[PDB]
RNA sequence: AAGCUCGUAUCAGUUUUAUGAGGUAAAGCGAAUGAUUAGAGGUUCCGGGGUCGAAAUGACCUUGACCUAUUCUCAAACUUUAAAUAUGUAAGAAGUCCUUGUUACUUAAUUGAACGUGGACAUUUGAAUGAAGAGCUUUUAGUGGGCCAUUUUUGGUAAGC
RNA sequence: GAGAACAGAAAUCUCCAGUAGAACAAAAGGGUAAAAGCCCCCUUGAUUUUGAUUUUCAGUGUGAAUACAAACCAUGAAAGU
RNA sequence: GGUUGCGGCCAUAUCUACCAGAAAGCACCGUUUCCCGUCCGAUCAACUGUAGUUAAGCUGGUAAGAGCCUGACCGAGUAGUGUAGUGGGUGACCAUACGCGAAACUCAGGUGCUGCAAUCU
């Protein structure tokens, strides 16, 4: 054999047909990974926001 | 120094010189670290430690926070103004520790509104407890214990801050057995050594076991208890007495005065040397080069 | 038993010298870099002749020792062996490497050490001499003979300068008969303006007149 | 001027070094014990010469630190088997000075074959008051010039008080 | 064989500094970041616990959590033709505030200022930014300025 | 290939502006480590010799080692310094600011933290240039021997290697 | 480097200088000085339960690590770790 | 202004040698009964502020000092480098065109700034 061990050639070429696409952000991201005791808490902390603009708005 | 010392252009060229205040040996910052920092979900929440620091007879207690722009105090109480509650001697001892760790206490709960709760022990037997839980209202004021480079000993009077401080209804964690009574041989603590202690009970009780069995010593030493004839056993009612105004009155009244920074400015700057110009350091060399030249 | 100085002449691979990963390497050919009258004081020889490199080339040890004897060689036997001072202003230390020895597996070629080889630039000095100017031609022709054992092309300046100082002629006579230049060796030491005035004078007391 | 910079003894270190552990050194520390009255330290081999009969961590010698009055007083008794005579070597030129004497014995220690005979290293450590600056935990700090101990200055102390001899130049 | 460690080439790259070695000063740990925070990551190799692979050193990122010694930093890493949001869990000794944003923000303010203070004196308000622009005619005045001539210079050695 | 949701809303193998990271090129060795030519000057409970001797903790010449201040030359696996090209993030409505609900998390403390109600500001709503728009999904082909030029570059004396 | 009986180039004792020129099982490179090194004392977090992350990457597995939550603990006056 | 306690930045602050330091505060200093720690009250603990001293620590000043820091009509528009040509040269290598642009070095200026609280002729 002995044949061609590596190379990146033309690798950016077929990269950016297609073209290196931006992140695509959004508001209001994941909690994914945020701390238990701070989301727990914050779970009530918006539950109990709810109800006040349910009362509130009678 | 010497001939064979005397570092080279190298040597200073690659030296890192340490924190100024590791160079003046006033603070371990490995502890410094880990005592300041605040937990990063508590955001701007200051840590606050309760600073103990003895002179060579003066003892200072200053609660303290800190800034990258420097640390700051929120109030202290020195021994030396433990004579306005009537304690003119032995203001370096454990029991004035206690005391004065005492008049720290009520001093910030005074100012911070928390004074008439958490009025911690009142009786101040030296049974061992720290200050609890207000049910219903505030947690307690905590303060952490900022030993500095005390050495760190069963019955050492940096304790005696602590002791006085919680007993003055701060919170500052602490455990038993850096407390004098605190058996090595046992897990006991014997409270009423520690009772004896606060109020000086160990001192009081050297003055008789020196008055019959040296007089001479006892002119050097104690010399102020006779000029205002206080004698041993009537020590532990000067203390008794002195947390009664201690908890009366904490409010720190400053100094006089008598002159002012303007006047303390000139009658100090008259003693600094001025810094040289270079015009002036330009004179002296080419002045000793006249000198030392032509024959000296 | 050494391959040709061409396989070796051009810079094509990383300066490789004797090394804690190299350890193996042979002695240079070339060992003695100073020749002639070496303690010689540096107003006694005025006059300096540099050998100059046009080339971005390597030098071998070996050539570097055959040119540096060959000149001496002349120098001396015409005006003396205290006439000059003739030092080599290169150093071999670049690890020239051999791969010594169809087939199989499985080749693989790292050399091991050939010889050694200064590594030179264009404008880069390989010889330098200095002598009395009364003593140019001999010096010339002794550079433009070892001229002949180096590969390529190289060139012989008269300097700008006095000897192997760094000052030229007008400008060193100034810092000599002013109070400026003491001797050291085959060098000399220079007064600072800067530092302790105290050993400031203690050295050069001949300063301190401000006149001849 | 010198109010302050006395020449204090700071510490005496007799040290009685025996190339061996055991019985003998025991009894060599033994020794040590009368003459301080304190219980003494003993000292490991750091490594293995194997010609000096020593492996490392043997515990080969023996020594104590004395302070105070008991000092001067040891130094006296161990100054008298000098006949009061030292040499411009035993003095360090960072102001301190030592001696040593065959025969323990020769200050008053009986015989008492049971123990036998040591000779011991006498170091004998100088400074003037404050040096503990250089001691104490916060804000350690180096002396000094002016108060430092030196040779020069603790010989001119040395022939002061005791009367004794520098001898050798 | 080839080698790649987790630490394979940080070689100077985690490199303390020069003569800035030694544990760290307080007020790299007296900082607070909030979510949101935008932050430089920078390992400081003195401290192995929480710090950054060597990829991310130098990498920009926004903070998106608030832990002990920690704030996880998340930073959108690029592999193959794509770009990968990736949460990197950091100590706080490696972080540091950018600065990045606060010039935009001495804009932002500075505009709400320039233009409150504008609009109330009147119209007129230019808020964005040109760049720069070609210079504008002037006469340089020759007086006590005379043209200086001057020449090339000749070949020289002085070796 | 199929389209699908939308339509100047975003979009960019580019610049600029602000702010990061980097340790190559160069440079440096009278800066650290390492290597290296040459002299000059100090030094001793003391490396070898020699000379005066009945011995020097002698006295001298000697040659080494050392020490200081100089000198020629160096590095892929050395370095204080440190480019160019390349590289991260930012340049607003998901912005900025005011009032003050929720919470079981946090603080001594409605202190914080996170999410909001309500409220002020939209002509240049916050750089340049461009845009045959932008976003999005399924599904499947061939492919998975590569070779060449310039520049960086490893092994090799070299090679159409 | 200057000192101390036997003691010698090397035993043990002392003071001075010493930015790390040492040590940290091992390869090398990083890192560390009231330590991360040396001595000491107390211990078993080298434990429990399930998720998130980073490297390699297909963003699979494996190995390795990081930061939390819920326990139960160890050390310390204490912050803490 | 001085000093202390807690600091931030961590040499313009460190290093060597000298000189000066009122007041206060530091300090060095006295003691060993008590908690406590050592072979050694040296360090660490404790009592006295009494018995003594600014000697040192500390703070300031001095020096064609060393170091450090800052700047640039320094080195130098040099080296290096992005880009171009069917430019030069046997080559090695080099000029030119449109851009970016160092380093040691040379000279010069400088030798801690400052946060909280207390205290002080
Ligand atoms: C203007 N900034 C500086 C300029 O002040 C000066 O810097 C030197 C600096 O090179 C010297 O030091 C430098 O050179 C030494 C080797 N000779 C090693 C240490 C290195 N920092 C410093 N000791 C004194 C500064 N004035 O020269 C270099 C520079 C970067 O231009
Ligand atoms: C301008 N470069 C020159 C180039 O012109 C050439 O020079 C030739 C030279 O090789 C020829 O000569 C040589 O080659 C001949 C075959 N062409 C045979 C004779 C031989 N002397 C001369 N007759 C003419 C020169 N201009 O080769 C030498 C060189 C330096 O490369
Ligand atoms: C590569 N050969 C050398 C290269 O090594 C280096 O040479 C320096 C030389 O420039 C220095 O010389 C210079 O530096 C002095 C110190 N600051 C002051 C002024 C000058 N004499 C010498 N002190 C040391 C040589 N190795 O720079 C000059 C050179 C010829 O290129
Ligand atoms: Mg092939
Ligand atoms: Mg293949
Ligand atoms: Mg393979
Ligand atoms: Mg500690
Ligand atoms: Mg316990
Ligand atoms: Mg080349
Ligand atoms: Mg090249
Ligand atoms: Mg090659
Ligand atoms: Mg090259
Ligand atoms: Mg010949
Ligand atoms: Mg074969
Ligand atoms: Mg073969
Ligand atoms: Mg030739
Ligand atoms: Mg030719
Ligand atoms: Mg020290
Ligand atoms: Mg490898
Ligand atoms: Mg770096
Ligand atoms: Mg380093
Ligand atoms: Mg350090
Ligand atoms: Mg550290
Ligand atoms: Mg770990
Ligand atoms: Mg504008
Ligand atoms: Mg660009
Ligand atoms: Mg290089
Ligand atoms: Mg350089
Ligand atoms: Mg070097
Ligand atoms: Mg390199
Ligand atoms: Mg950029
Ligand atoms: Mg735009
Ligand atoms: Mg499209
Ligand atoms: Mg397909
Ligand atoms: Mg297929
Ligand atoms: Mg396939
Ligand atoms: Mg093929
Ligand atoms: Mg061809
Ligand atoms: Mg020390
Ligand atoms: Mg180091
Ligand atoms: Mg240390
Ligand atoms: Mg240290
Ligand atoms: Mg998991
Ligand atoms: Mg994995
Ligand atoms: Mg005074
Ligand atoms: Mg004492
Ligand atoms: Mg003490
Ligand atoms: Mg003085
Ligand atoms: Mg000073
Ligand atoms: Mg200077
Ligand atoms: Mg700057
Ligand atoms: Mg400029
Ligand atoms: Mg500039
Ligand atoms: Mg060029
Ligand atoms: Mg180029
Ligand atoms: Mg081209
Ligand atoms: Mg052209
Ligand atoms: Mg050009
Ligand atoms: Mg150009
Ligand atoms: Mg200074």
């Amino acid at each position: 054999a002995k044949s061609k061990n590596h190379t990146a050639h033309n690798q950016t070429r077929k990269a950016h047909r297609n073209g290196i696409k931006k992140p695509k952000t959004y508001k209001y991201p994941s909690l994914k990974g945020v701390d238990p005791k701070f989301r727990r808490n914050h779970k009530h902390a918006l539950h109990g926001t709810a109800k006040a603009l349910a009362a509130a708005k009678k | 120094a010497f001939q064979k010392d005397a570092k080279s252009s190298a040597y200073s060229s690659r030296f890192q010189t340490p924190f100024r205040r590791r160079r003046e040996g006033k603070t371990d910052y490995y502890q410094r670290k880990r005592l300041v920092t605040q937990h990063k979900a508590k955001y701007n929440t200051p840590k606050y430690r309760l600073v103990v620091r003895f002179t060579n007879k003066d003892i200072i207690c200053q609660i303290i926070s800190s800034t990258i722009t420097g640390d700051v105090v929120l109030a202290a109480a020195y021994s030396h103004e433990l004579p306005r509650y009537g304690i003119t001697h032995g203001l370096t001892n454990w029991a004035a520790a206690y005391a004065t760790g005492l008049l720290i206490a009520r001093r910030t709960l005074q100012k911070l509104g928390l004074d008439e709760t958490y009025k911690g022990v009142e009786e101040v037997e030296g049974e061992y407890e720290l200050t609890e839980a207000v049910e219903d209202g505030p947690r307690p004021f905590k303060v952490f214990l900022d030993i500095g480079l005390q050495r760190t000993t069963t019955g050492a009077r940096v304790f005696g801050a602590l002791k006085g401080a919680s007993d003055g209804g701060l919170y500052v964690p602490h455990s038993e057995n850096r407390f004098p009574g605190w058996d090595f041989e046992t897990e006991e603590i014997d409270p009423e050594l520690l009772r004896s202690y606060i109020f000086g009970g160990h001192v009081s009780q050297y003055m008789e076991e020196l008055a019959d069995d040296d007089e001479e010593r006892f002119s050097e030493l104690f010399k102020g208890y006779l000029a205002d004839d206080i004698d041993a056993d009537s020590l532990e009612d000067i203390y008794t007495s002195a947390h009664e105004a201690i908890r009366a009155d904490p409010a720190f009244k400053p100094t006089e005065k008598k002159f002012t920074k303007e006047q303390y400015a000139a009658e100090s700057k008259k003693y600094r040397q001025t810094k040289l110009s270079k015009e002036e350091r330009a004179a002296r060399v080419a002045a000793k080069i006249a000198a030392l030249a032509g024959q000296q | 038993a050494r391959r040709p100085a061409r396989c070796y002449r051009y810079q094509k691979n990383k300066p490789y010298p004797k090394s804690r990963y190299n350890r193996a390497v042979p002695d240079s050919k070339i060992r003695i870099y100073d020749l002639g009258k070496k303690k010689a004081t540096v107003d006694e020889f005025p006059l300096c002749v540099h050998l100059v490199s046009n080339e971005l080339e390597q030098l071998s040890s070996e050539a570097l020792e055959a040119a540096r004897i060959c000149a001496n060689k002349y120098m001396t036997t015409v005006s003396g062996r205290d006439a000059f001072h003739l030092r080599v202003r290169v150093h071999p230390f670049h690890v020239l490497r051999i791969n010594k020895m169809l087939q199989q597996g499985m080749r693989g070629a790292w050399g091991k050490p050939h010889g050694l080889a200064a590594r030179v630039d264009i404008g880069q000095i390989i010889f330098s001499v200095r002598t009395k100017d009364s003593n140019k031609d001999v010096v010339v022709e002794g550079l433009r003979r070892a001229r002949y054992k180096f590969p390529g092309q190289q060139k012989i300046i008269l300097s700008k300068k006095w000897g192997f100082t760094n000052l030229d002629r007008p400008e060193y006579l100034k810092k000599r008969e002013a109070g400026e230049v003491k001797d050291d060796g085959a060098f000399v030491k220079f007064l600072s303006k800067k530092g302790s005035l105290e050993n400031n004078i203690r050295e050069f007391p001949e300063y301190f007149a401000a006149q001849a | 001027q010198n109010p302050m910079r006395d020449l204090k003894i700071e510490k005496l270190v007799l040290n009685i070094s025996v190339g061996e552990s055991g019985d003998r050194l025991t009894r060599a520390s033994k020794v040590l014990e009368q003459l301080s009255g304190q219980t003494p330290v003993q000292s490991k081999a750091r490594y293995t010469v194997r010609t000096f009969g020593i492996r490392r961590n043997e515990k080969i010698a023996v020594h104590v630190t004395v302070r105070g009055p008991k000092a001067e007083e040891i130094l006296e008794r161990g100054l008298k088997v000098k006949e009061y005579q030292l040499r411009d070597r035993n003095f360090s030129a960072t102001g301190n000075f030592g001696f040593g004497i065959d025969e323990h014995i020769d200050l008053g220690i009986k015989y008492d074959p049971s123990i036998g005979i040591f000779g011991m290293d006498f170091y004998v450590v100088m400074n003037r008051p404050g040096a503990r600056v250089t001691r104490r935990k916060r804000c350690k700090g180096t002396v000094g010039n002016s108060h430092k101990t030196t040779k020069e200055d603790t010989v001119s102390w040395f022939k002061q008080k005791y009367d004794a001899d520098v001898l050798d130049k | 064989g080839k080698s790649h460690g987790y630490r394979s080439r940080t070689r100077y790259m985690f490199q303390r500094d020069f003569r800035k070695h030694g544990a760290v000063h307080l007020s790299t740990y007296l900082k607070v970041y909030k979510v949101g925070d935008i932050v430089d990551i920078k390992a400081n190799g003195s401290i192995q616990k929480g710090m950054p692979h060597k990829f991310y050193q130098g990498k920009t990122g926004v903070v998106y959590n608030v832990t002990k010694s920690s704030v996880g930093v998340i930073i959108n890493k690029m592999v193959g033709n794509r770009y990968l949001e990736k949460r990197l869990n950091l100590r706080v000794e490696h972080i540091k505030h950018s600065k990045c944003r606060q010039e935009f923000l001495e804009r932002v303010k500075a505009n709400a200022a320039k233009r409150a203070e504008a609009k109330a004196q009147g119209v007129a308000v230019q808020l964005k930014r040109q760049p720069a622009q070609p210079r504008e005619s002037r006469i340089v005045s020759t007086e006590g300025n005379v043209p200086q001539t001057l020449a090339p210079v000749p070949y020289e050695t002085f070796i």
